[PDB]
C-alpha cells in the first residue's frame, strides 16, 4: 500500500503533470487507454507501481492524481489529448477565469470558489487508499494559481490530513522564459504561506533547466515541452524508489529523513546526469564515474547557486539502471579525494546511496538520449539560499515603490501580508546562515 | 469562452472602429457577410474573443456602435463590411453635440446612455466569460469624449470587476482647428485617470507627423491616419487573438503592464512605417511612436513588444536583450524584467515582418503637458466657457480636471526621478 | 503518545483558525473596496443630477 496522491496546480503544474504521467506510463508499460498487460492482478494489487496507479475491475490503471487550474485551456488539452482515457473526468478540475498572475486571486477571490470541490475530489482519491503516505504537489511559484491556490490548498490539506506528508515540486521563476514582473511577489507570498505546511520542496529554476537544454541538448530556444521532459526525468528519478521494487532501492522517505535537519530547512538541491543528445551519446557510453562527477558540476544543478561556497548537510545519490555498488564506491572515493565537498560540523559526511535497476526511459521523438545508467543527486546545501536572495532582492526593488501592489490590495490583501512574508523570508535566509556556522 | 465586448462612440470612434473590424476580419478570413473563408484553423481558434457565432456559421462582431449623429450610422452601414454588424447594435441620437463635452456627458448623452447600456447588457449576458471592454473614441470632439466617459462610468457601475480598455485619439491642431478641443480632452482625461485600466494614447499629432514626414503624404487624410491606427490596434490585440503559446486574458496583461493605477496611459508604436535588429531599433525610435513623446525624455515603467511574421525567436530574444542593455538608462531599475515580448506567426496584410510597441513611459507626461498648455491658454481667459456652464457645468469642474491632469504629470515625473538606492 | 496527539491537534486547530481569520479579513477588505468605488460612482450620479437641475433652472 502506502500510496501517493499527486496534485498538479496551474499551467506549469499541469503540464509537468502531463510529462510525468506520460513518462510513468512508459516506464511501467501502461498504454494510453490505461491497460497494463504485464499486470496479472486485475482490479487491484500491492505492486510497487500501485503506489501511483489504482486499478479498475476493467483493467484500467488510473493515476492517483488531481489536476486543477482556474481556467480551462491547459486542462482542456489534457481532456482532448493522447492520454485523455488515462484519467477519470472528475480528476480534471477547471474554473472559468484564472488568477491573472495575482496570488490574491488564486488564494482568495477565485480560489475560494473551487477549493471545496477540489478537496472533495482529493478526498475521493484518499478513500481508495489503504495506507496513504502523502501528497506530491506540482506548481509554479510565479502564476496566480500556482502560487495562491497552491498555498490555500496546502493550508486546507494540513487541516484535513494533519501531518500526513506533503512534498512540493516548485517552478522557480526566471526572466529568460515567459515571465511576469510580479512573479517575485507571488513567490514570496507562497513560500511564506506554504513554509509551515510543506515537509520537503524540490525547487526547479527555469533558468537552470533552460541552460541545460541549450548547452547539453543543443536546443537553440527550448520550449516548455523540452523543459518538462527533463523535469519529468528528475521527478521520475525521485519517485522511482516509490514506484519500483528492488533490493538496493532506498525509500524516498528514508532520504527525506536525511535531507531535512530542521522543519524550515527543507529545500534540497537536485542535480541530474547525464543530459545528452542522441548525436553525442552515440559511441560514447557514460560510466558511473562520469555521471557521478557530473553530479558535482553546478551547470547540471536544478537551481542556480554555488554549492562550492556553502556547506553540505546531506548528500544522497539515486542511481538507476546498469549500476553496481562497486562502481559507485570507486566513483565516490574519487570525488571525495578530488572535490570541494565540505559538510557542516554537526552532521556526518557519508553519502547515502540508492540504486534502482529499472533503466531510464525517454519519450519517443524526444531530445534526450536513452542511456543505460543515470543518477540524481539530492543535496541539502546552504548555497540554495542564494536563490532566495535573488528573489528577495527583486521583491525589495518593487515593494519599496509599492509597484503593482494595488492589484493585490484590490483583491482584499493587506500590505501587512507583504511585509510579514518578506520578514519570514529574511528569517529563512538567516536560518540558512546560522546552520552553516561551526559549533562551539 | 473569453469574450471581449467592443464599443465605438462618435465619428472618430466609429471610423477607427470600422477600420479595426475590417483589418481583423481580414486577418481571420471573415468576409463582409460574416462567412469564414480562410485556409487555417489558427484563424478560428480564438475567433470568439471578438466574434459571436450566429446561425449559418455566421460570425458577427461583438460590437456596439454609438453616435449622437445618425449620419455615421448610414456611413458605417454602407462602408466596407457594413452588413457584418448586428443591426440592433446601432444606437444613434439625433442632433449632434457640436464639439461640446457637456452634451455628450451630461445632457443628450445621458438621455441615450440607457439604450446603449441595454445593448451592452444583451451582448454581455450571452458571454461565456466576459473578460471586459474596449472603447474606440476621440477625446477632442463632443460625443466620444463626453458620452464615452459616461459609458465607461456606467459600465464600471454594472461590471466593476471587468477590464475597461480605451483607444483614445488625442486632439492636435494639425488635424483639427476646432478651438475648444483641449477642454474636451482635459475633461475626458480626468474621467479616464479614474475609470479605465489601460488607455492607448493615439495622438493625432504623431499620426500627422508620420504621414507627412515619414510616409511622404503631402496632404494627409483621415484615411491615412486611420491606416496607422488600425495597424497599431491589430498589433496590440494580436496576442489575445492568435495566442500561439501565450495564455492570457485582459486582466493578466493589465497586471503585467500597470504598476500604479493612475499611470495607465500607453504610447503605441509601429515598425516599419528588413532584419530583426532593424525592427527592434526602429520600434524604440521616437519617430515610430503613436504619441508625440520622446521616450528618451523619460523612463519606461513597462514595455510590451509584439513581433509578427516568420522570424527567429532566438534572434528576437537576442535583440530585445541588446536593446535593453544598450538603452538601460531608459528603464526604471526598480522594476526588474519589465520588458515583455510576444511573437505571432501570422503577419499583417502586405508585410513579411512587423513590430508593435506598447510603452508605459513617464515621457507620456509630454503629451499631457501639451494638452494642459492649450487648456490653460483658454481657461485663463475663460474663453468659450459659456458653452459648458450653459449645460449646468461649473468652472470648478474645469479647475479640478486641470488640477488632476497636472497631478498625473507630477506623478509621472516622481517615478521618472525615483531611484533604487 | 498523548503529547504527540495533542501537538497534531494543536497544529490542525491553529491552521484552521488562521485560515478562517485570513479569509474573513480578505472578504471584508474586498467588499469595502467595491463599496467605496460604488460610493464614488453614486457621488457622480448625484453630481450629474445637480448638473441637469442647474441646467433646467437656468432656463
Ligand atoms: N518549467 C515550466 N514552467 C512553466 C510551465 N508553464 C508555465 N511555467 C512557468 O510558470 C510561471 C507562470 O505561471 P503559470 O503556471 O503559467 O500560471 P498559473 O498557475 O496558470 O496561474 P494564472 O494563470 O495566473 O492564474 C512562469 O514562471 C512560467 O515560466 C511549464 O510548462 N514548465
Ligand atoms: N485619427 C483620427 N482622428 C479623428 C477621426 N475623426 C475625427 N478625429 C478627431 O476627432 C476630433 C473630433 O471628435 P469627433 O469624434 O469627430 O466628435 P464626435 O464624434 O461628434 O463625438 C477631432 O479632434 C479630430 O481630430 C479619424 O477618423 N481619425
Ligand atoms: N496590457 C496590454 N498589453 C498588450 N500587449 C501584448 C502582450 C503580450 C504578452 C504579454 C503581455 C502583453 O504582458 C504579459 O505577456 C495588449 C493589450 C490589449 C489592450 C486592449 C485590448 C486588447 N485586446 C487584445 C489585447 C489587448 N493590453
Ligand atoms: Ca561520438
Ligand atoms: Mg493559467
Ligand atoms: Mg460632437
Amino acid at each position: 500500500m502506502r500510496e501517493c496522491i499527486s496534485i498538479h496546480v496551474g499551467q506549469a503544474g499541469v503540464q509537468i503533470g502531463n510529462a510525468c504521467w506520460e513518462l510513468y506510463c512508459l516506464e511501467h508499460g501502461i498504454q494510453p487507454d490505461g491497460q497494463m498487460p504485464s499486470d496479472k492482478t486485475i482490479g487491484g494489487g500491492d505492486d510497487s507501481f500501485n503506489t501511483f496507479f489504482s486499478e479498475t475491475g476493467a483493467g484500467k490503471h488510473v493515476p492517483r492524481a488531481v489536476f486543477v487550474d482556474l481556467e480551462p485551456t491547459v486542462i482542456d488539452e489534457v481532456r482532448t489529448g493522447t492520454y485523455r482515457q488515462l484519467f477519470h473526468p472528475e480528476q480534471l478540475i477547471t474554473g472559468k477565469e484564472d488568477a491573472a498572475n495575482n496570488y490574491a486571486r488564486g488564494h482568495y477571490t477565485i480560489g475560494k470558489e473551487i477549493i471545496d470541490l477540489v478537496l472533495d475530489r482529493i478526498r475521493k482519491l484518499a478513500d481508495q487508499c489503504t495506507g496513504l503516505q502523502g501528497f506530491l504537489v506540482f506548481h509554479s511559484f510565479g502564476g496566480g494559481t500556482g502560487s495562491g491556490f497552491t498555498s490555500l490548498l496546502m493550508e486546507r490539506l494540513s487541516v484535513d490530513y494533519g501531518k500526513k506528508s506533503k512534498l512540493e515540486f516548485s517552478i522557480y521563476p526566471a526572466p529568460q522564459v515567459s515571465t511576469a514582473v510580479v512573479e517575485p511577489y507571488n513567490s514570496i507570498l507562497t513560500t511564506h504561506t506554504t513554509l509551515e505546511h510543506s515537509d520537503c520542496a524540490f525547487m526547479v529554476d527555469n533558468e537552470a533547466i533552460y541552460d541545460i537544454c541549450r548547452r547539453n541538448l543543443d536546443i537553440e530556444r527550448p520550449t516548455y515541452t523540452n523543459l518538462n521532459r527533463l523535469i519529468s526525468q528528475i521527478v521520475s528519478s525521485i519517485t522511482a524508489s516509490l514506484r519500483f521494487d528492488g533490493a538496493l532501492n532506498v525509500d524516498l522517505t528514508e532520504f527525506q529523513t536525511n535531507l531535512v535537519p530542521y522543519p524550515r530547512i527543507h529545500f534540497p538541491l537536485a542535480t541530474y546526469a547525464p543530459v545528452i543528445s542522441a548525436e553525442k551519446a552515440y559511441h560514447e557510453q557514460l560510466s558511473v564515474a562520469e555521471i557521478t562527477n557530473a553530479c558535482f558540476e553546478p551547470a547540471n544543478q536544478m537551481v542556480k547557486c554555488d554549492p562550492r561556497h556553502g556547506k553540505y548537510m546531506a548528500c544522497c545519490l539515486l542511481y538507476r539502471g546498469d549500476v553496481v555498488p562497486k562502481d559507485v564506491n570507486a566513483a565516490i572515493a574519487t570525488i571525495k579525494t578530488k572535490r570541494s565537498i565540505q559538510f557542516v560540523d554537526w552532521c556526518p559526511t557519508g553519502f547515502k546511496v540508492g540504486i534502482n535497476y529499472q533503466p531510464p526511459t525517454v519519450v519517443p521523438g524526444g531530445d534526450l538520449a536513452k542511456v543505460q545508467r543515470a543518477v540524481c543527486m539530492l543535496s541539502n546545501t546552504t548555497a540554495i539560499a542564494e536563490a532566495w536572495a535573488r528573489l528577495d532582492h527583486k521583491f525589495d526593488l518593487m515593494y519599496a515603490k509599492r509597484a503593482f501592489v494595488h492589484w493585490y490590495v484590490g483583491e482584499g490583501m493587506e500590505e501587512g501580508e507583504f511585509s510579514e512574508a518578506r520578514e519570514d523570508m529574511a528569517a529563512l535566509e538567516k536560518d540558512y546562515e546560522e546552520v552553516g556556522v561551526d559549533s562551539v | 469562452m473569453r469574450e471581449i465586448v467592443h464599443i465605438q462612440a462618435g465619428q472618430c470612434g466609429n471610423q477607427i472602429g470600422a477600420k479595426f473590424w475590417e483589418v481583423i476580419s481580414d486577418e481571420h478570413g471573415i468576409d463582409p457577410t460574416g462567412s469564414y473563408h480562410g485556409d487555417s484553423d489558427l484563424q478560428l481558434e480564438r475567433i470568439n474573443v471578438y466574434y459571436n457565432e450566429a446561425a449559418g456559421n455566421k460570425y458577427v462582431p461583438r460590437a456596439i456602435l454609438v453616435d449622437l449623429e445618425p449620419g455615421t450610422m448610414d456611413s458605417v452601414r454602407s462602408g466596407p463590411f457594413g452588413q457584418i454588424f448586428r443591426p440592433d447594435n446601432f444606437v444613434f441620437g439625433q442632433s449632434g453635440a457640436g464639439n461640446n463635452w457637456a452634451k455628450g456627458h451630461y445632457t443628450e448623452g445621458a438621455e441615450l446612455v440607457d439604450s446603449v447600456l441595454d445593448v451592452v447588457r444583451k451582448e454581455s449576458e450571452s458571454c461565456d466569460c466576459l473578460q471586459g471592454f474596449q472603447l474606440t473614441h476621440s477625446l477632442g470632439g463632443g460625443t466620444g469624449s463626453g458620452m464615452g466617459t459616461l459609458l465607461i462610468s456606467k459600465i464600471r457601475e454594472e461590471y466593476p470587476d471587468r477590464i475597461m480598455n480605451t483607444f483614445s485619439v488625442v486632439p492636435s491642431p494639425k488635424v483639427s482647428d476646432t478651438v475648444v478641443e483641449p477642454y474636451n480632452a482635459t475633461l475626458s482625461v480626468h474621467q479616464l485617470v479614474e475609470n479605465t485600466d489601460e488607455t492607448y494614447c493615439i495622438d493625432n499629432e504623431a499620426l500627422y507627423d508620420i504621414c507627412f514626414r515619414t510616409l511622404k503624404l503631402t496632404t494627409p487624410t483621415y484615411g491615412d491616419l486611420n491606416h496607422l491606427v488600425s495597424a497599431t490596434m491589430s498589433g496590440v490585440t494580436t496576442c489575445l487573438r492568435f495566442p500561439g503559446q501565450l495564455n492570457a486574458d485582459l486582466r493578466k496583461l493589465a497586471v503585467n503592464m500597470v504598476p500604479f493605477p493612475r499611470l495607465h496611459f500607453f504610447m503605441p508604436g509601429f515598425a516599419p512605417l528588413l532584419t530583426v535588429p532593424e525592427l527592434t531599433q526602429q520600434m524604440f525610435d521616437a519617430k515610430n511612436m503613436m504619441a508625440a513623446c520622446d521616450p528618451r525624455h523619460g523612463r519606461y515603467l513597462t514595455v510590451a513588444a509584439v513581433f509578427r511574421g516568420r522570424m527567429s525567436m532566438k534572434e528576437v530574444d537576442e535583440q530585445m536583450l541588446n536593446v535593453q542593455n544598450k538603452n538601460s538608462s531608459y528603464f526604471v531599475e526598480w522594476i526588474p524584467n519589465n520588458v515583455k515580448t510576444a511573437v505571432c506567426d501570422i503577419p499583417p496584410r502586405g508585410l513579411k515582418m512587423s513590430a508593435t510597441f506598447i510603452g508605459n513611459s513617464t515621457a507620456i507626461q509630454e503629451l499631457f503637458k501639451r494638452i494642459s498648455e492649450q487648456f490653460t491658454a483658454m481657461f485663463r481667459r475663460k474663453a468659450f466657457l459659456h458653452w459648458y456652464t450653459g449645460e449646468g457645468m461649473d468652472e470648478m469642474e474645469f479647475t479640478e480636471a486641470e488640477s488632476n491632469m497636472n497631478d498625473l504629470v507630477s506623478e509621472y515625473q516622481q517615478y521618472q526621478d525615483a531611484t533604487a538606492d | 503518545i498523548q503529547k504527540a496527539i495533542e501537538e497534531n491537534n494543536n497544529f490542525i486547530k491553529m491552521a484552521k483558525e488562521k485560515l478562517a481569520q485570513k479569509m474573513e479579513s480578505n472578504k471584508e477588505n474586498r467588499e469595502a473596496h467595491l463599496a467605496a468605488m460604488l460610493e464614488r460612482l453614486q457621488e457622480k450620479d448625484k453630481h450629474a443630477e445637480e448638473v441637469r437641475k442647474n441646467k433646467e433652472l437656468k432656463e
